């Protein structure tokens, strides 16, 4: 029956990621992180996407995880709140799953939207792939980038890197 | 200011990942190479505004080709034609699956 | 115009009013910084694969390694600040008086 | 949607033994198994409370060499090229300055300390 | 000596057995008895799906084999 | 904008060579072997034109040639060539060291014999 | 001496020295290089007739071009 | 042979799915039947919608996306 | 009687499933801890009737009342006793703790464990020996053989 | 027919779990001089069995402050995720097919990691904070040196295809051109299956289960049976990733035999080595950790990347 799938794969991650940036506790915002880039590595996964999802999944994951750390030792109030606790917070996240809800409304119900763009209202599988006879694989020759053609990109952000590791020691150590 | 060391030098290191028809990296083709081939081709040695005088038309014609806007406003048509006729009941067709 | 698009500039557009407008803690800024970058990935990558532009796919891995670099360093600030004070409130920064 | 298939039925076993836990074997009496336990005195408070670490560096030097660990994975697909110079050498200098700043923070004892 | 820990080991392997006995009935059950064509890219893809093209009941394992030289 | 026109199915009738695609796979190197040098024009055309709906007359020349090809493949040396592809056929995805005794019966029956 | 200071890190110090130092001597990049450069992922195409070009030959079976032969020749 | 074979088919999809536009359409003012989207005149690429139109669901549910998430 | 026929077959099944195992928890006050720790020897083992160490309270099965009971501990005592899954049962075991024992008077014992929680099964001894308390926990499982809890909640 | 498979995916695992708990125990017993469960039962198995009754039993019951939605959601995420990684396992013929499976491995794994943060977060004890502080210590050390570790081995001849692996592995097995990565990587499995000891600090004694302080009596075999499920996932990944058997070709008895023996008899020698060492520490970790695996394990990949140029053994990469 479903063939907008990516489109409602892009819902749950509108709903998950709204959520998120509504700002409750960060441990509720890293609930909300991990269920928005689990759908999103699905999104595009299923979009066409090889590894590129599931490399961003474990990267972006293991980042939520010392954000979890620094939320955990640094500071959390007497009784942490969740989204269905508060005034402001129940309503930002109540009003933005009415803007989602009421453009799923507007799209379904009609032909186009223009609130900054003419949005087409169906589903991904226009415009799409005709079938090439490839077996090259566009992503795992992409990511064999970086290393033939790509000579200065890797020194400079090998480079940033090295910058990064002295400047969070330094940053900790200027006590 | 834009300086262009890189030409001076003679070191190709930034040209290469710039617009599709480049080297990617076997030799295989984008999903627009022909247009850009013809964009590209209109618009050399030419002082970027009548760049958009002339070459207009081809580089909407790129336009249309990566985004393919106005092919999906016209299949767009032809599906919403084809829910109000099979509403009302006009000839509901048999053309997949069979003859 | 891939439909999926206008939810993804949505999802960009909510996280941005996010990070601008928060209540107390910073980490949850940088949180929304982080998925910001997440948006803006998803988004880029999407692009790439409609274009079969596979000679550059270097937007996703080197623009969420410098952006996860810039969360790090905001890490660390935020290391920092709860250090020289009790907690990483908006209150109690208002001192440096303009 | 085949392992999306096997996701949802490992909800429902999930969701099934969540039931088969609530519902089925016996009462429900409360008002005094919810008290916060620690080990058998009543303390102060609760948790959340503001909680100081010991490590400081060490999270952001997950982070970061995580990042390069993101630079490092696409190795196989490195080793079929033509240019085999470009290849080995971009490849020994990522490997040899992640070395480089872990000898420095190694150095200068970013790890020595409540750790 | 571990005479008696075998039993153990032995029923727990056999639990360990029957995924992979059972997978491998469960594949040889469901194409013809054909060993199941994976397809890793999409050259396979595409001479699987002029395979399931060519066939007529839309089941490519049926594999029409060498009678429409005619 | 302009207009564009199609080949009616007048000329969209070439018989396809309905074979499976194992098989098809299997005999590939005899299959470029024998045949397969006229159909470079075909490509020339491909690629010289980048126009598909205009070389289809050579498409047609060399589905004949394919056809042809199996045709005789059939009709002389030999039977146990079915033996050989249904053995190759088996093995999940085609590898090519699965069946190499048949293999070298085939290839033993076709160079004495053809 | 130099070796024990902390010996598993000497260790690993040494094989990555040998590492860094050892494809500079290498009989078999130029072998690597070969068979990396003959494995075709996509066509190779023809092209148009010749202005008698007495190369690229008229049919691959015909040894005039470049063709492979040391695979089985070690 | 395949490229030829994905030849005739992509030509015979895009035949019949003119006579299936022209049939369809052919009521509703503006619209003229098979005119290009593009300015020039060349064999534009189609997008499996082109091809892959109206054909109810299943048809365009294993060829779109059966190599995505199946086998 | 198939109802009444299910029903008893039912309970008996679930009575033999609580009578398996009795993981308890390492309570262990005073020297009749040493005496388990004694029941934890290869001589007697408890592992031949799962009776397994498990020291966090929400999941023990019983609870082995074993060392002097004092009024400093027993609002410790009685704290970690009242959470614990709903069926829950009490092994005093040694002299101290069922009654009292040597330090029968003397302020800040409580004069048994019986004043504090409910007692099921008594093993009196200073020390027990090993294979009474092992007795005591098969006299145990011979009052879970008697449950009767199904078969009265059908009955009802 | 695809649901009776996920069924004959999803059903021996329980039993795996359920006689690993009894192996468990009597192999912990007559290590430690003494006889394991040999009274109930038949000689022990319907009394893991009566475990599962028993704990299904047992009325599970909620905290003070616990918020009930992470609070329930967690172990549900773990044994959830804990099954979901055994869908491209190649034995003989995995599940889904999938064209990259060991950074599935990596993903799931640290999913497992967050099921653990989770529950003790939402325990809301200050044990469980203190526990899962310790976890995501341990976890800070465990998924750089085995993601490393795995891209070398991966390196040289698998290229994230499993079927392909299983091509590989028939003249030597892959423990001969990598010794002494195998032992660093088997340490770092017995790290983050967070088993064993020797490599835990998450059920000491010190502490009292710092994942499971109170969660409650019922999920207890869900977290139970997700960690034993993660003992048995990294020993059967450790016996497809390195080592096995040139299978029976296109007969999968023999195989899957094969590959149940020598799995087994690794998990037996990880039982083995849990049931032998001291507990651990915490800056000792950190330490033994970076500055022991670290610039080892940096220096058997650029060997690695170099072999493949010093002897032209670059992959066939499909
Ligand atoms: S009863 Fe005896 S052995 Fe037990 S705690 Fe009291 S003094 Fe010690």
């Amino acid at each position: 029956m479903m063939t907008y799938i990516v489109f409602i794969l892009s819902i749950i991650f509108v709903m998950g990621f709204v959520g998120f940036s509504s700002k409750p506790s960060p441990i509720y915002g890293g609930l909300g992180l991990i269920v928005s880039g689990g759908v999103g590595c699905g999104i595009v996964l299923n979009f066409g996407g090889s590894f590129l999802g599931l490399m961003v999944f474990l990267i972006y994951l293991g980042g939520m995880m010392v954000v979890f750390g620094y939320t955990t030792a640094m500071a959390t109030e007497q009784y942490p709140e969740v989204w269905v606790s508060n005034k402001v917070v129940l309503g930002t996240f109540i009003t933005g799953l009415l803007m989602e809800f009421l453009m799923v409304y507007y799209v379904l119900k009609d032909k186009e939207v223009e609130i900054v763009f003419k949005f087409n209202g169906m589903g991904d599988w226009v415009i799409y792939d005709t079938g090439d006879s490839g077996f090259f694989s566009e992503e795992a020759m992409g990511i064999a980038a970086l290393y033939s053609y790509g000579t200065w990109l890797v020194i400079v952000t090998g480079w940033s890197l090295l910058i990064g590791v002295v400047v969070i020691m330094e940053i900790t150590r200027g006590n | 200011p834009f300086f262009d060391v890189q030409k001076k030098l003679g070191v190709d290191l930034d040209h290469w990942m710039t617009i599709q028809s480049a080297e990617q990296p076997h030799r295989i083709p984008a999903r627009c190479h022909a247009f850009e081939k013809e964009w590209i081709e209109c618009a050399h040695g030419i002082g970027s505004i009548r760049a958009e005088k002339e070459c207009k038309i081809e580089f909407e014609d790129f336009r249309e080709c990566l985004l393919r806007q106005k092919t999906m406003k016209r299949l767009n048509a032809i599906k919403r034609q084809r829910d109000k006729l099979i509403k009302e009941g006009k000839y509901t067709p048999p053309p997949h699956h069979s003859g | 115009m891939s439909l999926v698009y206008m939810n993804i500039m949505m999802a960009f557009t909510v996280s941005l009013t996010g990070l601008l407008m928060y209540r107390s803690h910073l980490m949850s800024s940088l949180l929304c910084l982080e998925g910001m970058m997440l948006s803006l990935f998803i988004l880029a990558t999407l692009m790439i694969l409609n274009s079969h532009f596979t000679l550059a796919s270097m937007m996703p891995i080197i623009l969420l390694v410098f952006a996860a670099c810039e969360a790090a360093l905001g890490l660390s600030l935020l290391v920092m600040v709860s250090n020289t004070y009790g907690t990483d409130y908006v209150q109690n920064l208002n001192l440096l008086q303009c | 949607m085949n392992l999306m298939i096997t996701l949802l039925t490992n909800f429902t076993l999930a969701t099934l033994l969540v039931t088969i836990a609530f519902w089925l074997p016996q009462l429900n009496v409360y008002s005094e198994k919810t008290s916060p336990y620690e080990c058998g005195f009543d303390p102060m408070g609760s948790a959340r409370l503001p909680f100081s670490m010991k490590f400081f560096l060490v999270a952001i030097t997950f982070l970061l060499f995580d990042l390069e660990i993101a630079l490092l994975l696409p190795l196989p697909w490195a080793s079929q090229t033509t240019n085999l110079n470009t290849m080995l050498t971009m490849a020994l200098l990522l490997i040899f300055l992640l070395a480089v700043s872990l000898a420095y923070e190694w150095t200068q004892k970013g790890l020595e300390w409540t750790e | 000596m571990w005479f008696e820990v075998l039993p153990g080991i032995a029923v727990m392997g056999v639990c360990l057995f029957i995924p992979g006995m059972a997978t491998a009935r469960i594949h040889r059950f469901s194409n013809g008895g054909r060993e199941k064509r994976v397809a890793h890219y999409s050259y396979q893809w595409y001479l699987m799906e002029r395979d399931r093209r060519v066939s007529g009941v839309n089941r490519y394992y049926v594999s029409k084999g060498l009678e429409n030289i005619d | 904008p302009g207009i564009v026109e199609l080949p009616s199915l007048e000329d969209l009738k070439v018989q396809e060579v309905k074979v499976s695609s194992s098989v098809l796979k299997a005999a590939a190197h005899h299959y470029g072997a024998q045949c397969d040098k006229p159909n470079k024009e075909f490509m020339l055309c491909r690629w010289e034109e980048k126009d598909p709906r205009r070389c289809l007359e050579e498409g047609k020349l060399v589905n004949q040639c394919a056809l042809e090809f199996f045709r005789q493949i059939k009709r002389h040396c030999a039977e146990p060539f079915t033996e050989y592809w249904t053995c190759i056929d088996y093995s999940g995805l085609q590898l090519f060291r699965r069946c190499r005794k048949e293999q070298a019966q085939f290839d033993k029956c076709v160079l004495d014999k053809l | 001496n130099v070796w024990a200071k902390e010996p598993v890190l000497v260790a690993s110090f040494a094989i990555a020295g040998l590492a860094v130092i050892l494809p500079t001597l290498s009989p078999y990049t130029k072998y690597s290089l070969m068979i990396n450069r003959a494995t075709p992922y996509n066509y190779p195409v023809p092209l148009r007739d010749d202005g008698n070009m007495p190369d690229v030959p008229s049919h691959p079976q015909d040894p005039q071009g470049p063709s492979l032969e040391w695979l089985k020749r070690l | 042979l395949l490229q030829a074979e994905k030849d005739r088919r992509v030509l015979q999809m895009l035949r019949e799915n003119l006579e299936e536009e022209a049939t369809i359409m052919k009521d509703v003012p503006g619209w003229k039947v098979g005119e290009s989207v593009f300015h020039t005149t060349r064999w534009v690429t189609p997008m499996m919608g082109e091809l892959y139109g109206l054909r109810t669901g299943e048809e365009i549910l294993s060829s779109t996306y059966g190599f995505i998430w199946y086998t | 009687s198939r109802g009444e026929y299910v029903v008893a077959k039912l309970d008996d099944l679930i009575n033999w499933a609580r009578r398996s195992s009795l993981w308890p928890m390492t309570f262990g006050l005073a020297c009749c801890a040493v005496e388990m720790m004694h029941m934890a020897a290869p001589r007697y083992d408890m592992d031949r009737f799962g009776v397994v160490f498990r020291a966090s309270p929400r999941q023990s099965d019983v609870m082995i009342v074993a060392g002097t009971l004092t009024n400093k501990m027993a609002p410790a005592l009685r704290k970690v006793y009242d959470q614990m899954p709903e069926p829950r049962y009490v092994v005093s075991m040694g002299s101290c703790a069922n009654g009292g024992g040597y330090y029968h008077y003397s302020y800040s014992v409580v004069r048994g464990c019986d004043r504090i929680v409910p007692v099921d099964i008594y093993v009196p001894g200073c020390p027990p020996t090993a294979e009474a308390l092992l007795y005591g926990i098969l006299q145990l499982q011979k009052k879970i053989k008697r449950e009767k809890r199904l078969r009265i909640w059908y009955r009802r | 027919m695809f649901m009776i498979n996920v069924l004959t995916l999803i059903i021996p695992i329980l039993l795996a779990v359920a006689f690993l708990t009894l192996v468990e125990r009597k192999v912990l017993g007559y290590m430690q001089f003494r006889k394991g469960p040999n009274v109930v039962g038949p000689y022990g198995l319907l009394q893991p069995i009566a475990d599962a009754i028993k704990l299904f039993i047992k009325e599970p019951l909620r905290p003070a402050t616990s918020s009930i939605s992470m609070f329930i959601l967690a172990p549900i995420l773990a044994l959830t995720l804990a099954l979901t990684m055994w869908i491209p396992l190649p034995m003989p013929y995995p599940l889904i097919n999938m064209n990259l499976g060991v950074l599935f491995m990596l993903a799931m794994s640290s999913l497992a990691v967050y099921s653990i943060l989770w529950s003790g977060w939402a325990s809301n004890s200050k044990y469980a904070l203190i526990g899962a502080l310790r976890a995501v210590a341990q976890t800070i050390s465990y998924e750089v040196t085995l993601a490393i570790i795995l891209l070398s081995v991966l390196l040289m001849n698998g290229s994230f295809t499993l079927s392909t692996l299983i091509i590989t592995q028939e003249q030597v097995w892959l423990i001969f051109p990598a010794w002494p990565l195998a032992m660093m990587w088997f340490i770092s499995t017995l790290a983050e299956t967070n088993r064993a000891p020797f490599d835990l600090t998450e059920g000491e004694s010190e502490l009292v289960s710092g994942f499971n302080v109170e969660y409650a009596a019922g999920p207890f075999a869900l977290f139970f049976m997700a960690e034993y499920a993660n003992i048995i996932m990294m020993n059967i990944f450790t016996t497809t990733l390195f080592l096995g058997a040139f299978h029976n070709p296109y007969m999968p008895e023999l195989y899957t035999i094969n590959f149940t023996i020598k799995s087994l008899l690794l998990s037996i020698t990880f039982l083995w080595i849990r049931a032998s060492y001291p507990r651990f520490r915490y800056d000792q970790l950190m330490h033994l950790l970076w500055k022991n695996f670290l610039p080892l394990t940096l220096a058997l990949c650029m060997w690695h990347v170099s072999l493949p140029i010093l002897l032209s053994s670059i992959p066939p990469q499909t």
